[PDB]
């Protein structure tokens, strides 16, 4: 600010603004399935075959 | 006894009467490899989970 009635009447407003908005989302999904089946039903050769 | 079992058995017996020890003992070893070392006289028909 400034004022006077004799020699020095002025005005000033050196207003400033600095804003910096930074976001950082970071998502990481990971799925991993493994599944295994087994069956048996056995068979032998007869001990007297030719 | 089954048929094949009696066959193998009297075969080893003919080997022993024929005095051929080597072939006889090998035939017995084959028998035990071919018919297992035990005969089952009981099972339990069931299922499990
Ligand atoms: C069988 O083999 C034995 C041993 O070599 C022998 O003493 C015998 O005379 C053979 N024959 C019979 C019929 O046992």
């Amino acid at each position: 600010t400034e004022l006077a009635l004799f020699s020095r009447v002025n005005g000033k407003f050196s207003t400033e603004f600095q804003r910096m908005k930074t976001l950082q989302v970071k998502d990481q999904a990971v799925t991993t399935r493994v599944q295994v089946r087994n069956r048996i039903y056995t068979v032998k050769t007869t001990p007297t075959s030719e | 006894l089954s048929l094949g079992f009696t066959k193998a058995l009297m075969d080893i017996c003919d080997q022993l009467e024929k005095n051929q020890t080597k072939m006889a003992t090998y035939l017995a070893e084959l028998l035990i490899l071919n018919y297992g070392t035990h005969v089952i006289t009981s099972v339990d028909a069931g299922a499990a989970l």
